[PDB]
């Protein structure tokens, strides 16, 4: 059961993603999305990109959902059926598709998938003396000069915006 | 607001557009299309109005929803091609969400419920650059994928876009929906032969672009967003009711303006592939549109509605506003049917 | 006094990466003969 | 492994700090309080002020992710064009943080 | 092909049916929106990391990025709504049917 | 498809370099030096063919070498050779910056045995060229023909027939 | 074997904690011309013992919460935030050996303002949400040159990985060639964990009025912790300490005598000056530490190619 | 202009510092002898295998082994 | 319209990321270079729809590299034969496959 560590936590992510979407509350939806973005820099980690999940830590989690809650506390004054309904349907889905998987090793709904774990993709080789994620971020400053351009052009034009729009003149 | 943030957020539109039409990488599309709708809605929410920010939420959604579907198809056809070329893409589902993600950017049927209240609420120069600007993107990615397009959805789309846009305008009052209806029903045509021969598509654009920008710069010249405020133009300036009359006729396809020959030339591209009953749907459903273009000429031109008595102190004083290029686009959208053989300056 | 140590510890990493420049052709030998007999014992398992 | 091991002694080490924090007086049978902030019932006010820092914190919380891989990027062989696009980045988040200086932006939490 | 890709395909799906029907908030719509590129992240970054594409591995970062900034706008618009209604529910964005 | 082709396993059959990561390490400088014919033989035949099963002997004769190599280190240079790789082994990054006292008593003590020098900074990392008899693979990719181009345009541009034949237009 | 390492980091975190409570207020009475507590045992060697078993013998709030969820969860996340910021710390051997252990305690910086966020949201008062909102604005706000400063300190190191700092100062303190950065590091981690004189809460509600005494203790000392390690995190950033591979008792003794003198200067500046204002501190941070920080942090981009000083990538 | 920097060097030393610092990083490695030395101290590194090239005949620069006297040297680098 | 505005001026703008076989940092090799390559010098100048028909089996073979259905496929039906003839008890794993092989280098 250790060798399906990263089908586990994508069980736990798609659980995740099912409670925050069934929208009980803004606040909870935020829990639930802490959760669920926890849970897939989990998955990421252990697939071997440590830099992407640290970025999904720190600006995400740390950085991004840190706004959304701040907001959602300026708003939504502190004191279902449906809630509960789609909720539990959705572990019904989840758990019904996990059983259709692992009975047969094999499921089509719209591609094929394939029910083994999923250490057999890996590659067979190293890397040398370096990761080669941190080599590709690493290349933005060296070829993607377009990319920086169009990036940081976007973020000062959002910056002007929104103290364009919340101006209110 | 500033006049150079807005020149900056104006170029930061165009940016956009551009970085859209010039890419070949995917990524650099949706980069395209984020930095065009980011730059573009504080232009819809020049007036701080209930109404603006309500539109400005509604397009928010929408676009939002159809980027995240646009990032969707690239990353599914990633998945199956391992590459980002713009190009025919390899997976039926891939073609499937990025068709409908255009068709939702697009606004047409039946993903077309936010055009009318978001032209609606915006004023008549933000409208005008969505309603003419914001086409060109998507348009230009449709002409970049037609291998993978589904011949059968964008059918579909395209008929239910010329109907339902029809409908619609059948009955509205105010201007800025029957606009809104206008373009739902041309880029119904647009889409419809676009799988045949693309420079027809692009003749179309260019054709309704301009006929749009007429009726539009017509509109702010003269103030006016109902159809009673219209009709009292006839006694303030019956020039400009004269030039709404022929705008209005040609936007309606009759000939010899030259709003008949983006039509003309579907037809004739669709009769060669041997379909003929579509075209003769296509013709039934857009005298719809011609139907309200000329209750709209009914109420303005030929006839004269009664006025108010503060006419007079608005006769007493000339007109300022910078009209810029209402002749040109007033002639050009009228007298351009000679001129036909010239669509072959677009393959 | 941080230029003379990061130099000197750039010739230190150019001297590490040399030796394992020299190394790793056995390196390579090794694996290939590795992975070439863990294939033919799957294939004569598949075979049984 | 050890990582997840480690994570989760601290875990389970702070959930039962906590659940002896919470249910050790719970024994004690003290006593029943009927106990019947300086606004009463009034409404949170919404400022404008604590979201505009909020979102500044955000784009400025992006760019440094955009800055992020310096270290790694100084050790390319085309150092011209890292060395402009670093400064270039670097400049951008400073022309953001001065039109926000200069339109009022900084007002009144400075 | 593999089981996780599934796994973000249904989250993504999930997601996606929560953005599409709205309860009572706006909040909820963009926290199920900004789940939905959690997806889109995740998937992209298993896809790059496993095919091994070196220069592909900074395409997540600009992602993430431009939809923090999609957000931020969001935000914005939210908090405007709030202020002109007194609370962000979605039945108040309703003057724009005449 | 095809049915992939395995060596058998007596082919595989080699007394191997049975020494650890730090033994290797210690006298990794002059195995580059001393046994450089043969490693870049292998290497080239690698890079070339694209595939192991073409290399095998190559990789046999690479071993050979660096046995017979560690067999001359240890007929008289045994105990230096042994202090220098304890002391690089004790380390946790294995530096070599942490034994340098030990590695200059090895290298003398090999220097006045055996001759060797060992390299400098660079030398190791250099592209060299190598003196082989097995021929170029002229197809290593297994690629099969190319499909034919389209014909292109030629002649020179002459007007329309009768313009644009656009309905009634005669130009 | 592995959990007999976790145990011992775990315990004398704690343990040093509640000896910081008591060498706090013997110090400040000492600077305050009066003695700390001395009649609980020998030089008030008991004071911690008593004061815990009285904050954990004390009746309970039981408020009116709105959320009895994150009223639970939020001394969790504090308390697992607060020790799990220790395992990649080189002493001078960490006990999980990261890659990016720096990035990685940014990110659970970062992620350490849930707690004030929900403790705040979960007291029934208003005004305690209001509190909890500016601290959590401050807090972020120091995140921002945290991050800038630590980005721009690297660029000597060539790496995010916390045991090549060691390697980085073994010729001279890191505090020489970036001293501007020192002292806006250290004030922006003294603004990091609500201490003076930035300790707004304390001045005039604080976002844990309704909490009760057993998870206030709780909360106050996963923030003793947390000054603790930033103490140490500064002490291996800026004066890296000799370390003999033979004897790591050497590093050991000196690393931990720096970061007790920063801890100790961290009581020393609680004690002398007044508390700013609220937009007082966000003038010092936006107005004054940014503009500087930025400069010098292309100023030390720019600086190691013009010196030919790139320090290794391994 | 020269009262202006004084006046702005007695009011605001903070911007000016920061400007000047900004200024000096901006046009000192234009100006600096020794940004060659980081070019070719980078790409002198060796990530990745030097592969050999098949001696067909005519390569006199090519080195046939590694203590061969043509190649690139690094004794600039052993020196500086 | 797709305005070449890379190729009428001749910068590079976004071309470098648009394949996986194209110059990566380090040398670094993708795991489906060779395939990628073959179907590029197949498809290079004979339009879309000739290549969709003409060369399809290094498509196929670029796919079975990417996706690696086949494969998946053929281990599943491998193992689970395994485990029906362990479960009946007619198959008894070789020493090598249960940990016991004290493997070359
Ligand atoms: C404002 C923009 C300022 C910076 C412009 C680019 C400066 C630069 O270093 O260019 C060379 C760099 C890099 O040149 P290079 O010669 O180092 O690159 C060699 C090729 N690769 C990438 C494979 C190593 O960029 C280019 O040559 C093309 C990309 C940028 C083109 C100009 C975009 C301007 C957009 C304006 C809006
Ligand atoms: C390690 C960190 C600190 C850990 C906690 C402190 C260490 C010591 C823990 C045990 C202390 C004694 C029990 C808890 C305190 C009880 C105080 C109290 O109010 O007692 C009266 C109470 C109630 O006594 P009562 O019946 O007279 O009630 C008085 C209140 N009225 C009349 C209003 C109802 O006693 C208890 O609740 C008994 C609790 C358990 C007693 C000890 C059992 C063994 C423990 C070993
Ligand atoms: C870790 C090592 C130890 C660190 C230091 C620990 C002990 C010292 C503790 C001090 C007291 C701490 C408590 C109070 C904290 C809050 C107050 C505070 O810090 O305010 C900061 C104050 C705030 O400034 P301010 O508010 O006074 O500024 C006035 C601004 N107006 C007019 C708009 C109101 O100063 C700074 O922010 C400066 C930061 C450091 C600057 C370093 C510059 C280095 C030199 C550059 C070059 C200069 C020459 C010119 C250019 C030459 C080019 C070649
Ligand atoms: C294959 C095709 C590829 C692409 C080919 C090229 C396509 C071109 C598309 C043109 C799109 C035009 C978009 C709308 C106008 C843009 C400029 C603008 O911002 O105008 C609005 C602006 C607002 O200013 P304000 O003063 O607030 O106005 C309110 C009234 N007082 O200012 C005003 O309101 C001033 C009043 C006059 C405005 C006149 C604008 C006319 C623009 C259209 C010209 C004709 C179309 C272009 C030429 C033909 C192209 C096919
Ligand atoms: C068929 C298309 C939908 C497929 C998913 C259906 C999930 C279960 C929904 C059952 C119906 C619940 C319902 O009435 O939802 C309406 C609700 C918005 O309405 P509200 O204002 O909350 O209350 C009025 C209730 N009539 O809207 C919601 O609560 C939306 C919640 C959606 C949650 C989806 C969870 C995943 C479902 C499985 C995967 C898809
Ligand atoms: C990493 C290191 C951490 C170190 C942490 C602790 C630091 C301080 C250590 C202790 C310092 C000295 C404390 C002395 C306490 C008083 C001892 C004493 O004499 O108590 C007498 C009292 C009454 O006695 P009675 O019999 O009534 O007297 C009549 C006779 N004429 O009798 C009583 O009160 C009853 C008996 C009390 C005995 C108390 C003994 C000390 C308890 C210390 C607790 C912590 C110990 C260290 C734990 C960590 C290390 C293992
Ligand atoms: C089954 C049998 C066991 C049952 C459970 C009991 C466990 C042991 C509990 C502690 C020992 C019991 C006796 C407690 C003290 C009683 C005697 C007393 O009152 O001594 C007073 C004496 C100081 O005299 P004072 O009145 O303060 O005079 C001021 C100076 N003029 O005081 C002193 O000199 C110091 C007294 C120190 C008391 C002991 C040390 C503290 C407690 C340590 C253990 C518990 C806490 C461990 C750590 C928890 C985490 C912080
Ligand atoms: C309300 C809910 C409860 C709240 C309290 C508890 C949760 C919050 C507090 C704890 C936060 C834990 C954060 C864990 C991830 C941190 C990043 C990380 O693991 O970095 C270390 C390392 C990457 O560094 P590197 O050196 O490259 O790796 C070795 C390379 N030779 O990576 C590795 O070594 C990877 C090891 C394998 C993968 C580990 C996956 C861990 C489990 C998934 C996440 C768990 C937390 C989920 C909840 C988040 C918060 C809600
Ligand atoms: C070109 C170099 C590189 C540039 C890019 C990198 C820049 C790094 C630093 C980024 C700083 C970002 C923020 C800048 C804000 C400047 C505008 C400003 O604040 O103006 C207002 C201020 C007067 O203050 P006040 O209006 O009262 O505001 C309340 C605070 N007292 O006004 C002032 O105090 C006057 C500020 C303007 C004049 C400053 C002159 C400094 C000259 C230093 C020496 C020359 C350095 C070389 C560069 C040329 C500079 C012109
Ligand atoms: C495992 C539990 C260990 C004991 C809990 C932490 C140490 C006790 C802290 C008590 C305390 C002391 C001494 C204290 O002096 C103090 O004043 C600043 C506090 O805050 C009001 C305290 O909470």
């Amino acid at each position: 059961m250790m060798t399906y560590i990263v089908f586990i936590l994508s069980i736990i992510f798609v659980m995740g993603f099912v409670g925050f979407s069934s929208k009980p509350s803004p606040i909870y939806g935020g829990l639930g999305l802490i959760v669920s973005g926890g849970v897939g820099c989990g998955i990421v980690l252990n697939f071997g990109g440590s830099f992407l999940g640290l970025m999904v830590f720190l600006i995400y989690l740390g950085g991004m959902m840190v706004v959304f809650g701040y907001t959602t506390a300026m708003a939504t004054e502190q004191y279902n059926k449906v809630v509960l309904g789609t909720f539990i349907t959705g572990l019904l889905m989840e758990f019904l598709m996990v059983y259709y998987v692992l009975k047969d090793k094999e499921v089509e709904i719209v591609f094929k998938f394939n029910g083994m774990g999923d250490w057999v993709i890996y590659d067979t080789g190293d890397s040398g003396f370096f990761s080669e994620e941190a080599m590709g971020i690493a290349a933005l400053y060296s070829y993607g000069t377009w990319l920086v351009i169009v990036t940081g052009w976007s973020l000062l034009i959002g910056v002007v915006v929104i103290m364009e729009i919340t101006r209110g003149n | 607001m500033n006049p150079i943030i807005l020149i900056i957020i104006l170029m930061t539109v165009m940016l956009g557009t551009i970085i859209v039409m010039i890419s070949t990488h995917w990524l650099l599309i949706w980069i395209g299309f984020e930095m065009n709708m980011l730059a573009i809605i504080p232009i819809m929410m020049k007036k701080h109005n209930p109404r603006a920010t309500e539109a400005s939420t509604k397009y928010f959604l929408t676009q939002s929803t159809a980027s995240m579907l646009l990032m969707m198809a690239i990353i599914i056809n990633l998945m199956f091609s391992g590459q980002w070329t713009v190009m025919k893409l390899f997976n039926p589902m891939a073609s499937m969400l990025m068709t409908m993600a255009l068709a939702m950017k697009l606004g047409m049927a039946p993903f077309h419920f936010w055009v009318p209240e978001v032209t609606q609420g915006i004023p008549l120069s933000s409208g005008l650059i969505l309603l003419t600007w914001q086409k060109l993107a998507p348009m230009s990615v449709l002409y970049q994928i037609l291998p993978s397009i589904n011949l059968d959805l964008i059918l579909t789309l395209s008929i239910l876009s010329i109907t339902i846009g029809g409908w619609g305008g059948l009955n509205q009052t105010q201007l800025r929906k029957i606009m809104a209806y206008s373009s739902i029903a041309h880029m119904g045509w647009m889409t419809a032969v676009l799988l045949y021969n693309p420079t027809m598509t692009l003749l179309n654009l260019i054709i309704y672009i301009i006929m749009t920008s007429t009726m539009f710069t017509l509109f702010m010249a003269n103030s006016t967003t109902t159809t009673l405020s219209l009709s009292h133009t006839w006694n303030k300036a019956p020039i400009m009711t004269i030039l709404v009359l022929i705008t209005l006729l040609s936007m309606g396809g009759l000939p010899p303006l030259s709003g008949f020959m983006p039509k003309w030339m579907i037809i004739q591209e669709m009769t060669k592939n041997d379909s003929i009953i579509l075209p003769t749907l296509m013709a039934i459903t857009a005298l719809l549109n011609l139907y309200f273009y000329m209750r709209l000429t009914y109420s303005t031109a030929l006839t004269m509605f009664p006025s108010t008595n503060n006419m007079k102190m608005k006769w007493q004083f000339p007109t300022t506003k910078r009209m810029t290029l209402l002749p040109t686009m007033t002639v050009l959208s009228t007298m351009l049917l000679p001129l036909t053989p010239i669509l072959s300056i677009l393959e | 006094s941080m230029m003379r140590w990061n130099r000197e510890r750039r010739r230190l990493q150019i001297e590490d990466f040399e030796a394992r420049i020299a190394l790793m052709p056995l390196l390579q030998a090794e694996k290939d003969r590795r992975v070439l007999q863990m294939l033919r014992e799957n294939l004569e398992e598949e075979a049984t | 492994m050890n990582l997840m091991i480690t994570l989760l002694t601290n875990f389970t080490l702070a959930t039962l700090l906590v659940t002896i924090a919470f249910w050790l007086p719970q024994l004690n049978v003290y006593s029943e309080k009927t106990s019947p902030d300086p606004m009463g019932s009034a409404r949170l006010p919404f400022s404008m002020k604590f979201f505009l820092v909020a979102i500044t914190f955000l784009l400025f919380d992006l760019e440094i992710a955009l800055l992020l891989p310096l270290p790694w990027a100084s050790q390319t062989t085309n150092l011209n064009t890292m060395l402009t696009m670093a400064l270039l980045l670097i400049f951008l988040l400073a022309v953001s943080l001065a039109y926000e200086w200069t339109q009022k932006g900084l007002e009144w939490t400075e | 092909m593999s089981l996780v890709y599934m796994n973000i395909m249904m989250a993504f799906t999930v997601s996606l049916t929560g953005l599409l029907m709205y309860r009572s908030h706006l909040m909820s719509s963009l926290l199920c929106l900004e789940g939905m590129m959690l997806s889109l992240f995740i998937l992209a970054t298993l896809m790059i990391l496993n095919s091994h594409f070196t220069l592909a591995s900074m395409m997540p970062i600009i992602l993430l990025v431009f939809a923090a900034c999609e957000a931020a706008l969001g935000l914005s618009l939210l908090v405007m709504v709030s202020n002109t209604y007194g609370t962000d529910y979605v039945q108040n964005l309703n003057l724009l049917q005449c | 498809p095809g049915i992939v082709e395995l060596p058998s396993l007596e082919d595989l059959k080699v007394q191997e370099v049975k020494v650890s990561s730090s033994v290797l390490k210690a006298a990794a400088h002059h195995y580059g030096a001393q046994c450089d014919k043969p490693n870049k033989e292998f290497m080239l035949c690698r890079w070339e063919e694209k595939d192991p099963r073409r290399c095998l002997e190559e990789g046999k004769l690479v071993n050979q070498c660096a046995l017979e190599f560690f067999r001359q280190i240890k007929r008289h240079c045994a105990e230096p050779f042994t202090e220098y790789w304890t002391c690089i082994d004790y380390s946790g990054l294995q530096l070599f910056r942490r034994c340098r006292k030990e590695q200059a008593q090895f290298d003398k003590c090999v220097l006045d045995k055996l001759g060797w020098v060992r390299p400098d900074l660079g030398e190791l990392s250099k592209v060299t060229k190598v003196k082989t008899d097995r021929p170029l693979p002229e197809n290593p990719y297994h690629s099969r023909a190319r499909p034919e181009p389209n014909p292109e345009v030629e002649g020179d541009l002459k007007p329309a027939r009768h313009g644009s034949r656009l309905f009634f237009w005669t130009m | 074997m592995f959990m007999i390492n976790v145990l011992t980091l775990i315990i004398p975190i704690l343990l040093a904690v509640a000896f910081l409570t008591l060498v706090e207020r013997k110090v400040l009475g000492y600077m305050q011309f009066r003695k700390g507590p001395n009649v609980v045992g020998p030089y008030g060697l008991l004071q911690p013992i008593a004061d815990a078993i009285k904050l954990f013998i004390k009746e309970p709030l039981r408020p009116a919460t709105s959320s009895i969820s994150m009223f639970i969860l939020a001394p969790i996340l504090a308390l697992t935030l607060a020790l799990t910021m220790w395992i990649p710390l080189p002493m001078p051997y960490p006990l999980i050996n990261m890659n990016l252990g720096v990035l990685f305690m940014l990110a659970m910086s970062s992620l350490a303002v849930y707690s004030i966020l929900w403790s705040g949201w979960a007291s029934n008062s208003k005004y305690a949400l209001i509190g909890a909102l500016r601290a959590v604005a401050q807090t972020i706000s120091y995140e921002v040159t945290l991050a800038i400063i630590l980005l721009s300190v690297l660029l000597m190191n060539g790496s995010f990985t916390l045991s090549t700092l060691i390697i980085t100062q073994e010729q001279v303190w890191l505090i020489f060639p970036a001293w501007p950065l020192a002292m806006m590091w250290f004030i922006s981690t003294l603004a990091e964990t609500n201490r003076a004189p930035f300790d707004l809460t304390e001045g005039e509600s604080g976002f844990n009025v309704e909490y009760a005494a057993g998870p206030f203790a709780l909360f106050f000392m996963a923030e003793y912790a947390n000054i603790i390690m930033m103490n140490i995190f500064t002490t291996t950033l800026f004066l890296g300490a000799f370390h003999n591979p033979y004897m790591p008792e050497l590093y050991t003794i000196n690393f931990t005598i720096k970061s007790l003198l920063l801890s100790i200067t961290f009581l020393w500046i609680r004690a002398s000056y007044p508390r700013f204002r609220y937009d007082q501190l966000m003038h010092l941070l936006w107005k004054n530490f940014l503009p500087l920080t930025l400069a010098l942090c292309m100023w030390h981009v720019s600086l190691p190619i013009l010196l030919s000083s790139i320090p290794p990538q391994t | 202009v020269a009262a202006f920097l004084k006046n702005v060097w007695a009011k605001e030393p903070v911007l000016v510092a920061s400007f000047a610092i900004a200024g000096l990083a901006v046009i000192l490695p234009t100006l600096s002898p020794y940004t060659k030395y980081s070019l070719m101290i980078n790409r002198a590194t060796p990530y990745n295998y030097p592969v050999p090239l098949r001696d067909d005949g005519n390569m006199p620069d090519v080195p046939s082994h590694p203590q061969d006297p043509q190649g690139p040297s690094l004794e600039w680098l052993k020196r500086l | 319209p797709f305005f070449d505005v890379q190729k009428k001026l001749g910068v590079d703008l976004d071309h470098w990321m648009t394949i996986q076989s194209a110059e990566q940092p380090h040398r670094i090799p993708a795991r489906c270079h060779a395939f990628e390559k073959e179907w590029i010098e197949c498809a290079h100048g004979i339009g879309s729809i000739r290549a969709e028909k003409e060369c399809k089996i290094e498509f196929e073979d670029f796919r079975e590299c990417l996706l690696r259905q086949k494969t998946m496929k053929r281990l599943n039906a491998i193992k689970r034969q395994r485990d029906k003839l362990i479960k009946e008890g007619k198959y008894t794993p070789p020493p090598h496959h249960s940990g016991q092989e004290d493997l070359r280098p």
